[PDB]
């Protein structure tokens, strides 16, 4: 989780 | 690994069942960070944590910023073809 994450 | 085309079947009432991270603004591809249980990606198989998403339904996701990619991915419906690679 190094960068922003988005659930799709 | 090899570049892979992977089928995913998504009804309108459900999501893709993946989380993504990365993107052009971070200098890395759109990467799958999570596969969610029982949702389309999990049910169909073929997609894995760490896979880079190069394209979806022929639409290029290379060099795409995180938000751009979210918008494109979130618009795909029905029989969806992912082009991914584990590199």
């Amino acid at each position: 989780s190094r960068w922003p994450t988005t659930r799709l | 690994g090899p570049i892979r085309k992977v089928l995913l079947l998504k009804e309108d009432h459900e999501g893709l069942g993946i989380s993504i991270t990365g993107g052009k603004e971070h200098g890395v591809p759109i990467l799958i960070s999570e596969i969610h249980p029982g949702q389309p990606a999990d049910r169909c198989g073929g997609l894995h944590v760490g896979d880079a998403i190069l394209a979806v339904n022929g639409v290029n996701l290379r060099d795409t910023k995180h938000k751009e990619a979210v918008t494109i991915l979130s618009q795909q419906r029905g029989e969806i073809e992912f082009e991914v690679v584990y590199v």
